[PDB]
RNA sequence: ACAGGUGGUCAGGUAGAGAAUACCAAGGCGCUUGAGAGAACUCGGGUGAAGGAACUAGGCAAAAUGGUGCCGUAACUUCGG
RNA sequence: UCCUUGUCGGGUAAGUUCCGACCUGCACGAAUGGCGUAAUGAUGGCCAGGCUGUCUCCACCCGAGACUCAGUGAAAUUGAAC
RNA sequence: GGCUCAUCACAUCCUGGGGCUGAAGUAGGUCCCAAGGGUAUGGCUGUUCGCCAUUUAAAGUGGUACGCGAGCUGGGUUUAG
RNA sequence: AGUGGACGCAUCACUGGUGUUCGGGUUGUCAUGCCAAUGGCACUGCCCGGUAGCUAAAUGCGGAAGAGAUAAGUGCUGAAA
C-alpha cells in the first residue's frame, strides 16, 4: 500500500497509564499531493508520483515549474513514488495526509543514515583491533592480514576494508506506530529512525507480516 | 614499495591530466572606478561595494 | 567529527588560541582596523562583538569582566567610553569582513576586518 | 536407565570396541584422550566375569556408573627420551594393554 | 555487567564473604551477567565455621549490580557492590538461609522468589 | 478482593491435607506482597502433587498465576496468586528457615 | 518549535522544586497482582537533571549498611506524589562525592532560611 | 645553519633540605617554510560506565605508592643489618 | 636425571611452571672445590594485596604528521609495456 | 606458534529433511540428502597438539605451498657471551 | 504465544563515557601601582561537574512467513511383462 515522505523533527517518548515508557520519533508530514499517475499503458507499472513540502519560487527551475504546472499543485522540496497495491486509484492533484497510517499498526522508514566520513576499519564494520601493547609497532588499529598468500594473488570482491559508514540510503523494518494525529501532522512512531533531523524522511506500511 | 619497470610516457602524461590549471574567469568591474577584481573582493586601489572604503 | 561542531582551533592548542584571541581583540580596538586571513577574522566576530556587547551597559562588574578579556587596560578604557555610545542604537554586526586577495608569502586568504564606521 | 528393562540390544551386537588412543604426532603433538563409550543397561543387573566368576556390583540405584574396563596408558616419544647419550633418540614405547 | 573471574559480595548466611563468579551462562560468547541470571562461582573467602568452605565451585544467582537494570520507565538500580546468593549444583535452591541487603523487583521475572520471599528492604 | 482470596485459598488447602495452617498478615513489613500462607506437606511428593492443585484451581477461577518454583526438588515449592503467595514445603526444612517472624 | 508543543502537553505542572541535596520522600506506583500499591521511599537526593519533560533526579540512601542509588523521571506517572522532609545546604549541583566518604561522618546541615 | 659531544669561571627572589623542581628579575630567544580542512591511520598524551591481568611467553607497557613528625615493625642474622 | 608432565601434598575451580617429601647418582661430588650462609642484585622462575584501557571493548577529547593550496624539492628500482 | 584478516570443499558438530531402527513416547544408534548460518572462555607449557575446570545445540574435519611478518608479535629455533 | 545469547542496521529520547571551546574549588609563583578583583605558567597546574556533537555499556528493528522448481525420501495412476 502507498507510504507517505515526511521530515524527522527528534526523538520523545509517550508515557501510559500504567507508567511504560515508550520512545517515539515524531515525523512531520506534510500534505503528500500527487504530481503524476504512471500506468501500464504508459510506463509498464502501477505508481503513482507525490511531493512534498513547498519550495521557493525562484530556486524553481523553469522545467520543474512547468511540471508541477501540468498536476496544477504548487512547488516542492523533492519528488518520491509508492508502488500502488493493485486495485488502488490515484488521481493527479490528490492531496494525502496521515489518515492512510491509523491502521497500519507497523511502518517501515526509510532515510539516509548520518554520515560518519571516511570511517575505519574499526568503525565500519564493527572491526575489533589488536594488542596496544607487548612489542606492538605502528599497528594498533589497521586491518592487519587481507586474505591468502601467493595462490589467489589477489583481493576478493567486497573484501571488508576502510571506507565511509552512513550517508547512504537505508531502511529499517517494522517499526511500531504510536500515535496518528492530522492537526498537528505528526506521525509518533516507537524506535529510532535512520537520518538525523530535518532529513527527508519516506515511511510506508510494513512489508514484514 | 619500489617501482620494478620504466612506467612510459603516457603513464606519465596521462597522471597529470587532472593536475591541470583552471582560469578563474570571473572578472568583475567595480561600479564606481571600473577596475577589474575578484568576486566578492576588493579592488586593487581599495575599492568595495562602490563606496568610499578605506583605499589604502 | 565534527558535526554540528563550531570553532577551528588553527592548528594551535587552547593556550596558544586564547592567548591569540586576547591580542586579536586589543588589534582591532586601538585601531578600529585590523588586516588578517580569512578564517581568522571569522573567529574574531565571535570574541571582539561580544566584548562590545559587553561595554553596552558602563559598570564596575561589566569593566572587570571586560579587563578579564585582552589582559590590556587600554582596550577596555577605550569600551565603554565611546565603543558603547556609537554602537546602543545597533544590536549585532559590529564588524563587516572584506576580502582582500592572497598574500604573497603563503598564499593565504587575507581580509580586511574593520568596524562598521570606524569614526575616522 | 529407568527408561530400559531388556537386553534385547546386546546379543545383535556383542562387541564394544573403545576407541583407541590417538598415536603421537610431529611437533610433539601429543595424541587426543580415547572417548569413553558407556553401555546404558536396565536397572537390576548383575556383573560376572569369566574366570573369577562372581559377582563384581549389583544395580539397584538408577543413575550412578560403573568402572568395568580400566583404560590403557599413553605411550611416550623421542622427545619424552631426548638424551645425549645416545646422540641419536629414536626409541619408543608402546601403550600398555587395556 | 558482571563477567568471568569478577569477585562479589555475598548476600546470605551461608558462611561464604568473599566470592568470584567463574563462569555466565546463558550461551555462546556471553557477554555480561545482569541483575537475574544464573552464574557460577566459587568460595574464596569464608568464616572457618561456616556450611560452605572455600574453594568449593558452585552455581549462584547475582542479585545487585552496581550499574543497576533498566526499569521500563528509562531508569537504572545503581548500587554499591556486587553480590550473590548461594545455589545448589543438582538443583537451582539456594543454600543460604537469610538473605542481606535490598533486592530489585525486576528478579520476579527471572523465577526466583526464594530471594524475593526474604529481604523485606524493597 | 482482600479478605476473599485466601479464605479461597485456606479452603482448597485443607481439603488435601494441608495442616498446621497459619493467616499471617505482612501489611507494612515487606512491600512485595500483601499476605502469605504457611502450610507443611508430609512428603516431597505430597508437596509436588499439591502444587499442581492449586495451580489447576487458580486457574480455574480465572485468574493467572504469576510464577512457580517446583523443578526436580519438591522440598521447597510456591506458587503465585498475586496479591497472595503460599508456601508449601517441607516440615524437615521448616525449622531452619523462619516462622511467623516475617 | 512544533516538537515543543507536545513537550508541555504531557509535562507535569506541579512538580515541587527541591535543592540538590535535600532529603525527599517519595511514593512510586508499582505494578503487581491487580492492583496497584505505593512503595515509600526515601532518601538525599544528590544529582538533579532538569531538562523537558525527561528531567531526572537521583537519589541515595544508607540501607543496612548498603549504598543503593536511585534515579527518577520527575514527569512520570510512576511516581506519584513528591515531599521534601530535611531540606541541605551544599554549594555542589552533584553530589557524587557521597559514595567514597561515609555516611555518618557526612551528614548534612540545614539550608536555615 | 644537524634533536649529538665538548673544560673552567659569576651564580638573584618567592615556596623548598637543596646547583632538583614551578614562576619571575637582568639577559637571550619563538628554534628559516606556512595558510587552511578537523577523515582513515600513526606518534605523544588526557579521561572513562562494569570487571580488575580474564591480553600476553612474561603485569611488557601502562596504572599505582611517593613528604614531614609521632606510634609501631616479623622470620633470619656475621648482631652491623 | 633416558625413563621426568617420575609418585604424593600445598598454591588455583582448573598449574607440562613453582614450593616441600620419596632415590631408580645413565652423566653430583669435595680448591677444574662440597654443603649452608645474613646482607647485596637494572640477575632466572613462581605467588599474593592495591592499582589500572593490558584485555572483554572500545568511545571521546587535546596537539604533530596524514589531506587541499602556495614556495623549494629527494630515493631505493627500472630490458621495453597497450 | 600467537594476534588480525579471512576463503573454499563436505569426508556435516548443531540447526533442516528422510530411510532402517534391533524405532512404546522422551532420549537414541546407523545411513542418505543438505555448506544457508553459527560453531567457547579459562589454569599449564611457545604452544600447534594435549590434560583439567566450567558453558553452549555445536565448541566439525580438511585444503588454501599446515593460508596471512612490503599487517603485528620474536615466546620457541635462535650467529657473536 | 512470550522471553534471551551472539550478529548486523539505526538513534541520542532515556542510563552513562568523553566533552583541554562552559562554570566552579584550590596549591606555588609572576603580572595588572596597591587592597580587593582578575590573567599567564606549572600535563587542561591538580581536581568537581557538565551543553551540543560523537559514542555503548544505553534502546528500537531484522534473521521471516509465503511462492516456483527440487536432493534423499514418501506417494497416486500406470504398461513394458
Amino acid at each position: 500500500m502507498i507510504g507517505l515522505v515526511g521530515k524527522k523533527v527528534g526523538m520523545t517518548r509517550i508515557f501510559t497509564e500504567d507508567g511504560v515508557s515508550i520512545p517515539v520519533t515524531v515525523i512531520e508530514v506534510e500534505a503528500n499531493r500527487v504530481t503524476q499517475v504512471k500506468d501500464l499503458a504508459n510506463d509498464g507499472y502501477r505508481a503513482i508520483q507525490v511531493t512534498t513540502g513547498a519550495k521557493k519560487a525562484n530556486r524553481v527551475t523553469k522545467p520543474e515549474a512547468g511540471h508541477f504546472a501540468k498536476a496544477g499543485v504548487e512547488a516542492g522540496r523533492g519528488l518520491w513514488e509508492f508502488r500502488l497495491a493493485e486495485g488502488e486509484e490515484f488521481t493527479v492533484g490528490q492531496s494525502i495526509s496521515v489518515e492512510l497510517f491509523a491502521d497500519v499498526k507497523k511502518v517501515d522508514v526509510t532515510g539516509t543514515s548520518k554520515g560518519k566520513g571516511f570511517a575505519g576499519t574499526v568503525k565500519r564494520w564493527n572491526f575489533r583491533t589488536q594488542d596496544a601493547t607487548h612489542g606492538n609497532s605502528l599497528s594498533h588499529r589497521v586491518p592487519g592480514s587481507i586474505g591468502q598468500n601467493q595462490t589467489p594473488g589477489k583481493v576478493f570482491k567486497g573484501k571488508k576494508m576502510a571506507g565511509q559508514m552512513g550517508n547512504e540510503r537505508v531502511t529499517v523494518q517494522s517499526l511500531d506506530v504510536v500515535r496518528v494525529d492530522a492537526e498537528r501532522n505528526l506521525l509518533l512512531v516507537k524506535g529510532a529512525v535512520p537520518g538525523a533531523t530535518g532529513s527527508d524522511l519516506i515511511v510506508k506500511p510494513a512489508v514484514k507480516a | 614499495a619500489v617501482q620494478q619497470n620504466k612506467p612510459t610516457r603516457s603513464k606519465r602524461g596521462m597522471r597529470r591530466s587532472h593536475d591541470a590549471l583552471t582560469a578563474v574567469t570571473s572578472l568583475s568591474v567595480d561600479k564606481t572606478s571600473g577596475e577589474k577584481h575578484l568576486r566578492h573582493h576588493i579592488t586593487a586601489d581599495g575599492y568595495y561595494r562602490g563606496r568610499k572604503v578605506i583605499a589604502k | 567529527m565534527r558535526h554540528r561542531k563550531s570553532g577551528r582551533q588553527l592548528n594551535r592548542n587552547s593556550s596558544h588560541r586564547q592567548a591569540m584571541f586576547r591580542n586579536m581583540a586589543g588589534s582591532l580596538v586601538r585601531h578600529e582596523i585590523i588586516k588578517t586571513t580569512l578564517p581568522k577574522a571569522k573567529e574574531l566576530r565571535r570574541v571582539v562583538e561580544p566584548l562590545i556587547t559587553l561595554a553596552k551597559t558602563d559598570s564596575v562588574a561589566n569593566r572587570r569582566l571586560a579587563f578579564a578579556r585582552t589582559r590590556d587596560n587600554e582596550i577596555v578604557a577605550k569600551l565603554f567610553n565611546e565603543l558603547g555610545p556609537r554602537f546602543a542604537s545597533r544590536a549585532g554586526g559590529y564588524t563587516r569582513i572584506l576580502k582582500c586577495g592572497f598574500r604573497a608569502g603563503d598564499n593565504a586568504p587575507m581580509a580586511y576586518i574593520e568596524l562598521v564606521d570606524r569614526s575616522e | 536407565d529407568e527408561n530400559l528393562n531388556t537386553l534385547i540390544d546386546y546379543r545383535f551386537e556383542k562387541s564394544f570396541r573403545a576407541e583407541r588412543g590417538q598415536n603421537g604426532a610431529s611437533r610433539d603433538c601429543t595424541g587426543k584422550r580415547g572417548k569413553d563409550v558407556t553401555i546404558k543397561v536396565p536397572v537390576g543387573t548383575r556383573v560376572i566375569d569369566q574366570g573369577t566368576g562372581e559377582t563384581m556390583g549389583d544395580m539397584t540405584k538408577h543413575g550412578q556408573r560403573l568402572l568395568v574396563a580400566k583404560g590403557g596408558w599413553h605411550g611416550l616419544g623421542n622427545t619424552r627420551f631426548k638424551s645425549s647419550v645416545n646422540r641419536t633418540p629414536r626409541q619408543k614405547t608402546n601403550g600398555t594393554p587395556g | 555487567m558482571i563477567q568471568e573471574q569478577t569477585m562479589l559480595n555475598v548476600a546470605d548466611n551461608s558462611g561464604a564473604r568473599r566470592v568470584m563468579c567463574i563462569k555466565v551462562l546463558g550461551g555462546s560468547h556471553r557477554r555480561y551477567a545482569g541483575v537475574g541470571d544464573i552464574i557460577k562461582i566459587t568460595i574464596k573467602e569464608a568464616i572457618p565455621r561456616g556450611k560452605v568452605k572455600k574453594g568449593d565451585v558452585l552455581k549462584a544467582v547475582v542479585v545487585r549490580t552496581k550499574k543497576g537494570v533498566r526499569r521500563p520507565d528509562g531508569s537504572v538500580i545503581r548500587f554499591d557492590g556486587n553480590a550473590c546468593v548461594l545455589l545448589n549444583n543438582n538443583s537451582e535452591q539456594p543454600i543460604g538461609t537469610r538473605i542481606f541487603g535490598p533486592v530489585t523487583r525486576e528478579l520476579r521475572s527471572e523465577k526466583f522468589m526464594k530471594i524475593i520471599s526474604l529481604a523485606p528492604e524493597v | 478482593q482482600g479478605k476473599a482470596l485466601q479464605d479461597f485459598v485456606i479452603d482448597k488447602i485443607d481439603d488435601l491435607k494441608g495442616q498446621d495452617i497459619i493467616a499471617l498478615d505482612v501489611q507494612g513489613k515487606s512491600s512485595i506482597t500483601d499476605c502469605m500462607i504457611i502450610c507443611t506437606g508430609t512428603s516431597s511428593r505430597h508437596v509436588m502433587s499439591i502444587a499442581d492443585h492449586v495451580v489447576q484451581e487458580s486457574r480455574a477461577a480465572g485468574l493467572l498465576p504469576l510464577g512457580v518454583e517446583g523443578e526436580n526438588s519438591a522440598d521447597w515449592i510456591v506458587v503465585d496468586l498475586g496479591d497472595v503467595i503460599v508456601h508449601v514445603m517441607q516440615e524437615e526444612s521448616r525449622r531452619l528457615y523462619e516462622l511467623e517472624k516475617l | 518549535n512544533i516538537i515543543k508543543q507536545l513537550e508541555q502537553e504531557q509535562m507535569k505542572q506541579d512538580v515541587p522544586s527541591f535543592r540538590p541535596g535535600d532529603t525527599v520522600e517519595v511514593k512510586v506506583w508499582v505494578v503487581e497482582g491487580s492492583k496497584k500499591r505505593l512503595q515509600a521511599f526515601e532518601g538525599v537526593v544528590i544529582a538533579i537533571r532538569n531538562r523537558g519533560l525527561h528531567s531526572a533526579f537521583t537519589v541515595r540512601k544508607i540501607s543496612n549498611g548498603e549504598g543503593v542509588e536511585r534515579v527518577f523521571q520527575t514527569h512520570s506517572p510512576v511516581v506519584d506524589s513528591i515531599s521534601v522532609k530535611r531540606r541541605g545546604a551544599v554549594r555542589k549541583a552533584k553530589l557524587y562525592y557521597l559514595r567514597e566518604r561515609t555516611g555518618k561522618a557526612a551528614r548534612i546541615k540545614e539550608r536555615l532560611n
